[PDB]
């Protein structure tokens, strides 16, 4: 086509869903992950990750107002990977790695586990 | 604004 | 903070929210102008328009299913604009440029209202 | 990624 493109909208777009988060506007869903609770908005959270994605495109599950995720997932690895989707930005620190990497693998965040392995290698 |  | 940053993660957000804008998943607001349905995401709507922002934070309009928009709206612009809501690209023609601003102006969408001005600027 |  012949279309003009803005470069900062998708940015913007992200940090207005982020304050949507922020303030708890039209979040539809709270992801459980053992005694935490997280309330987040169904397209971010399917546009972000594989698990999420085939979960809301499931006939049952897709009118789910809770999920409740694996005992083994850790809260804080999950809170980060949550900020990482509504931010681009990903706290990775030498005390948090494996839990992040391990819960970017099951929420099927590509990418994430990508850096997760290549920080991980360099420090063996 | 830019040609994509 | 020590964050990372993924450089094309908020334009893979909004490229998966157009996929599912796209199949008509999770939709759940349609944008009547005129004799034209559009379907979208009250979110993202909230996200690019002043105009949206306003009525999905209103307690009684955040749960309405269907918004009409002001008659004098025309619906190709309206489909230009939201096009450019979900892909950051505007379709800007000398045949569309005064609906496409317009609509931008109603809506709220101050970037867009910008370069159109600009485009008119130059043409005269 | 970068550094912000
Ligand atoms: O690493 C990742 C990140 C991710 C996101 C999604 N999301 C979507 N993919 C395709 N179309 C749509 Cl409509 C969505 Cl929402 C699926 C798989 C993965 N894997
Ligand atoms: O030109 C524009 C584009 C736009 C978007 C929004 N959106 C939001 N702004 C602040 N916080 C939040 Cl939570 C959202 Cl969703 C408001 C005004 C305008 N004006
Ligand atoms: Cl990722
Ligand atoms: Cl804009």
């Amino acid at each position: 086509d012949s279309c003009i493109q803005f470069t900062r909208h998708a940015s913007d777009v992200l940090l207005n869903l982020n304050r949507l988060r922020s303030r708890d506007i039209l979040t539809d869903v709270v992801i459980v992950v053992s005694r935490e609770q997280f309330r987040a908005h169904k397209t971010v959270l399917m546009a972000c990750s594989g698990l999420f994605y085939s979960i809301f495109t499931d006939q049952l599950k897709c009118n789910l107002s809770v999920i409740n995720l694996d005992p083994e997932i850790n809260p804080e690895g999950f809170c980060i990977l949550l900020d990482f989707m509504y931010t681009s930005r990903l706290n990775l620190r030498e005390g948090n790695i494996m839990a992040v990497m391990a819960t970017a693998m099951y929420l099927q965040m590509e990418h994430v586990v990508d850096t997760c392995r290549k920080f991980i290698k360099a420090s063996e | 604004w830019v040609i994509p």
